[PDB]
């Protein structure tokens, strides 16, 4: 499988990798061909034989077209001190004209394996490995159902578990209600002065390590427990399709939620105790392979940051931002127009790249973004007022609506940390930096305290744009080393943040966290939160200017300290 | 101190309903209950 | 060039402890201004 | 203090309506806030400061260099005193960087010290004064220096006075160099 399947996608990254790395303008050909080729890759396997080996003929006649044409360039390019030197510089930057005395070996490697994957495109391997590739393009409609079908259940599950919430708040008021009117019938035969006692009435060393990478590959088969039995259902489905493939929905019932109610076929269980079977060292491997896939989308993030942080400082920042603003606040998907847009950034910016770096007028960390991109659209494999309309689906309250918000809060704490110790101007601007942060962290609980959201987005996206503008004001790889993990811990601000917002505020939202459970470690974390200078008074006083109450700051103090006494 | 914990998160809970009628009475009882060691020696006794 | 000494017991070992005793101190004296109210009720729910 | 109080809630008694005094509640948190932010910013900013200092540069107003054999007199001395010291205007500090452009050090060392943080005395090599010698000494100097196979040495030494107004805490710095030369050598004939 390995050599016939996974192999195209390795001879697109060595023609990738042999147009960077050769400067002259040759490779633009190789950066042109991968792109269309990484494009087309999916439609292309599908069509028939005589179009695919039409098409890389092209391709290798490409190949000895450039490499005859470096050979009878050597020539000029032996003959060069003559005419060339000092005369018509531009054509000797544009085609690089030096001699050798070995260096076209990446041209020939590339044309060794546009034969092998020929021959390999020659083979009956490639042929039912295409019947495969066919069957997988067609379920995508019944892969699509199953997980509309699951992520329903989900939200219905979660909104009967509200529902019940709310039902019990609402029988605590009525008790409480009923007790008052009970106490001023009693009574009946300012206010906060009044009070009586008639209301206080009683009415050997091998096993460890192997014993650790089994909880982690355990763990890990937990994280994708949902993507592992989704991609079984949709493979046996696959199966056998394609085993009933000789020459509608119908035939499909041989055997919506996730169930594994159908048929056995003996193939496909001895294919899974052969890989049960093979646990003993890749175990761990595939499990982290079967991670990435699974997800195979925040990883995109975080090489899309890297980049941004990566030297590329200069034009590479505008495209986090749209991140920040349109891949993870809009729907669920972020969908094709985000990664198209995202992609055809990316492949200009490496042209233009490219282009600049000649004479006539970076690769390593964008080849990842660009193979990272189009692995997840390839995972996917299902698809002026309208700023207005999308602004108002970001606010119609129909979502889960969950509530995450000591995560910000530990992060705002780690970048003070972070902040703090990068000192052993940089450290000038530190002190204004540190000082906005406070006032992020009192506005950031009073957007919370108010159960805003609207408030919370336009913070949200005057916060990332400030803090990605103040990248102009940015030892480079020593001092200013620090600064780019604060900006990362920033960025994981940033996405809990918008979660956040994506989720919605769920009502019911007050009191201290860490008061949970009456365990010993809920007690220690509370003595070592107050014991911070000046953060449970300041925490009382905030939580007292912003949530809507009727006393005044002195017996709100009194009662937060009664209630952190009895806890 | 169960009794004193259940009467503190009704307080908070009857806030976080925006029924501010009831706050002041809550606190009321509250303030009453430590306003004499007599109540809280009689309201902290142990169950059957 | 040249530099005031006034920089002297610079930060890291002399003026930080200065700041870090002050600030210890001064904030022990507001937590205690504002958490111990609680036991003196007695004395100020005077209603008359 | 308890019945002014008690007299003050007389005098205007708040209905039992709640709006728990909004605007007075935004001024009295905010004051407290800000006292709150107030204090831990002074002695960081007063910490910080207190720690800013211009590079305001020193430059010598005199230098001296002499030029000593063995221990009795000095055979030379000049002082280069206001013209003969020229500072160096920007255009000449890119030059001392091209020249030593290939050298990185070189590059960091001079980026560091400003065109004003680096001069050049010119030194009058020939316009010196009258060199005294005791004729003793210049017969012990001449019969050592003949047959005398000992070991002499110079102490050829430096000084800088700085403007004393531009500070620079000790304002005459200066290092001596002294190298012992070669008996039964042509140096030591060339010098008798
Ligand atoms: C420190 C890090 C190290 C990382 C190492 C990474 C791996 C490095 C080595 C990789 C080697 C890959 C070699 C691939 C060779 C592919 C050859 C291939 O596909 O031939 C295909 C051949 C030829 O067609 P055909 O079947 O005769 O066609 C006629 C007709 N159809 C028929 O039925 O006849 O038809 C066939 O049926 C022949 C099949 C040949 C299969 C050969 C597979 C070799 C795989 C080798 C994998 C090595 C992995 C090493 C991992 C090391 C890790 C440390
Ligand atoms: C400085 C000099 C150079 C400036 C260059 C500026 C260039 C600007 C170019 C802008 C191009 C924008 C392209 C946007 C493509 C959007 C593609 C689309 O598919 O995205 C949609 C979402 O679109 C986004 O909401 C648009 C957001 C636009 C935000 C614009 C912000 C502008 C800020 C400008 C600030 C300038 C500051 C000063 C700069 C100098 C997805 O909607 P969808 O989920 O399918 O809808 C579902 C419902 N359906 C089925 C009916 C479709
Ligand atoms: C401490 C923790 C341990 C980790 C420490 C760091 C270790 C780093 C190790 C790096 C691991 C790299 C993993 C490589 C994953 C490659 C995935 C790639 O092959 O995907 C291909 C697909 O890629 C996409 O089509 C886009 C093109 C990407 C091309 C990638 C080529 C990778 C070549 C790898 C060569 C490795 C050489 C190693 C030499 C030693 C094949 O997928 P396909 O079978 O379609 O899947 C169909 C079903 N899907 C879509 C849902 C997945
Ligand atoms: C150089 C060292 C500086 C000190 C570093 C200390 C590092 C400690 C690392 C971990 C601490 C994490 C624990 C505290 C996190 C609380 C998370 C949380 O729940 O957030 C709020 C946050 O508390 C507040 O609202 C008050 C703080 C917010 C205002 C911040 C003021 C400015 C920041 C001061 C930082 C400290 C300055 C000196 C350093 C000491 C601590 C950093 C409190 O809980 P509630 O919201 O009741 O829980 C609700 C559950 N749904």
């Amino acid at each position: 499988v390995a050599v016939f399947r996974y192999l195209f996608w390795l001879v697109l990254v060595v023609v990738f990798v042999a147009g960077a790395t050769r400067i002259s303008i040759f490779g633009l050909g190789y950066l042109l061909a991968c792109f269309y080729l990484l494009l087309f890759g999916t439609t292309l396997l599908q069509k028939d034989t005589r179009a695919q080996l039409v098409l890389w003929d092209c391709l290798i006649l490409y190949n000895v077209t450039v490499i005859i044409s470096k050979n009878m360039l050597s020539l000029l390019s032996c003959v060069f001190v003559e005419q060339m030197q000092s005369n018509f510089c531009w054509v000797i930057q544009l085609f690089s004209l030096v001699c050798t005395v070995a260096g076209i070996i990446w041209d020939s490697i590339c044309f060794f394996f546009l034969l092998l994957q020929r021959r390999i495109f020659l083979s009956h391997y490639f042929l039912h490995v295409s019947a495969d590739l066919k069957a997988t393009a067609l379920q995508a409609s019944r892969g699509f159902a199953l997980y509309n079908a699951a992520n329903l259940k989900s939200i219905n599950f979660h909104r009967q578990i509200e529902e019940k919430s709310l039902a019990q708040l609402k029988r605590q008021m009525k008790r409480i209600r009923a007790k008052q009117e009970k106490y001023r019938q009693s009574q009946a035969s300012t206010v906060i002065h009044s009070g009586d006692y008639f209301l206080f009435e009683s009415d050997f060393l091998w096993v460890l390590g192997q014993a650790t990478v089994d909880g982690l590959t355990r763990w890990l088969r937990a994280f994708t427990k949902h993507h592992r039995t989704m991609s079984d259902v949709l493979c046996a489905e696959r199966y056998l399709l394609t085993q009933e493939l000789l020459r509608r929905r119908g035939v499909l019932d041989q055997l919506e939620l996730l169930l594994d109610r159908r048929l056995h076929i003996p193939e496909l269980e001895e294919a899974e105790r052969f890989e049960a079977q093979q646990g003993r060292t890749l175990r761990l491997l595939r499990a982290g392979y079967q991670c990435v896939a699974a997800h195979s989308e925040l990883l995109c993030y975080f090489i899309i940051i890297l980049n941004h942080m990566v030297t590329a400082s200069a034009a590479s920042l505008v495209l986090p931002v749209l991140v920040f603003l349109w891949a993870m606040l809009t729907i669920p998907r972020p969908s094709k127009r985000f990664w198209m847009t995202a992609i055809v950034f990316t492949e200009v910016m490496v042209v233009t790249k490219y282009l600049f770096q000649f004479g006539f007028f970076y690769i390593k960390y964008d080849l990842v973004q660009l193979m990272a991109l189009f692995f997840h659209r390839s995972q996917l494999l299902c698809y002026q007022p309208l700023q207005r309309f999308f602004h108002d689906i970001l606010h119609t309250k129909y979502r889960a609506a969950t509530d995450v918000y000591a995560l910000m809060f530990l992060a705002d704490i780690v970048d003070i940390i972070i902040i703090i110790f990068g000192f052993w101007q940089v450290p000038q601007a530190f002190l204004f930096m540190l000082l906005v942060q406070f006032g992020t962290m009192v506005i950031d609980r009073a957007l919370y305290l108010r159960k805003t959201v609207l408030g919370k987005l336009a913070f949200q996206v005057v916060l990332v744009v400030a803090i990605h503008i103040w990248m102009f004001f940015i030892r480079m790889f020593s001092q200013n080393a620090v600064a780019q993990l604060w900006y990362f811990v920033k960025c994981i601000y940033f996405a809990l943040s918008a979660y956040q917002i994506r989720c919605g505020y769920p009502t019911r939202i007050l009191g201290n966290f860490l008061t949970k459970k009456y365990n010993h470690l809920n007690l220690f974390l509370f003595q070592g939160f107050r014991l911070v200078p000046f953060l449970v008074e300041l925490r009382a006083v905030m939580d007292w200017v912003w949530t809507d109450t009727t006393l005044s700051l002195s017996n709100w103090m009194c009662v937060e300290d009664i209630y952190a006494n009895i806890f | 101190v169960d009794r004193i914990l259940k009467l503190c998160q009704d307080i908070f809970l009857v806030r976080e309903t925006r029924e501010l009628e009831l706050e002041e009475e809550l606190y009321a009882k509250l303030i009453f209950l430590y306003r004499s060691p007599e109540t809280m020696i009689k309201w902290t006794r142990e169950r059957e | 060039k040249v530099s005031p000494p006034s920089l002297g017991f610079l930060a890291g070992y002399g003026i930080v402890g200065l700041y870090v005793e002050i600030v210890l101190v001064v904030g022990k004296f507001v937590r205690g201004f504002f958490s111990e109210i609680s036991h003196s009720i007695m004395f100020e729910e005077l209603p008359c | 203090i308890i019945k002014c109080s008690r007299e003050t809630e007389k005098k205007y008694p708040q209905p039992k309506g709640q709006k728990k005094k909004k605007i007075v509640k935004y001024g009295m948190g905010g004051l407290i806030i800000l006292f709150l932010i107030a204090i831990i910013w002074f002695p960081l900013l007063f910490m910080s400061l207190i720690r800013s200092v211009v590079g305001v540069v020193n430059q010598p107003i005199d230098v001296t260099v002499t030029l000593k054999l063995g221990g009795y007199e000095p055979l030379f001395t000049m002082s280069a005193q206001q013209p003969s010291i020229v500072p160096f205007t920007p255009q000449a500090y890119e030059e001392l960087s091209q020249q030593f452009d290939p050298y990185p050090l070189a590059m960091q060392f001079i980026s560091q010290y400003s065109p004003e943080d680096i001069v050049t005395a010119q030194i009058e090599g020939s316009s010196g004064a009258l060199w005294r010698i005791s004729p003793p000494s210049r017969a012990q100097m001449k019969q050592e220096l003949y047959n005398g196979t000992a070991d002499i040495t110079l102490r050829f030494t430096w000084n800088f006075q700085r403007d004393l107004a531009k500070g620079g805490t000790v304002e005459y710095t200066n290092e001596k160099h002294t190298l012992e030369l070669a008996p039964n050598s042509t140096a030591r004939r060339q010098l008798a």
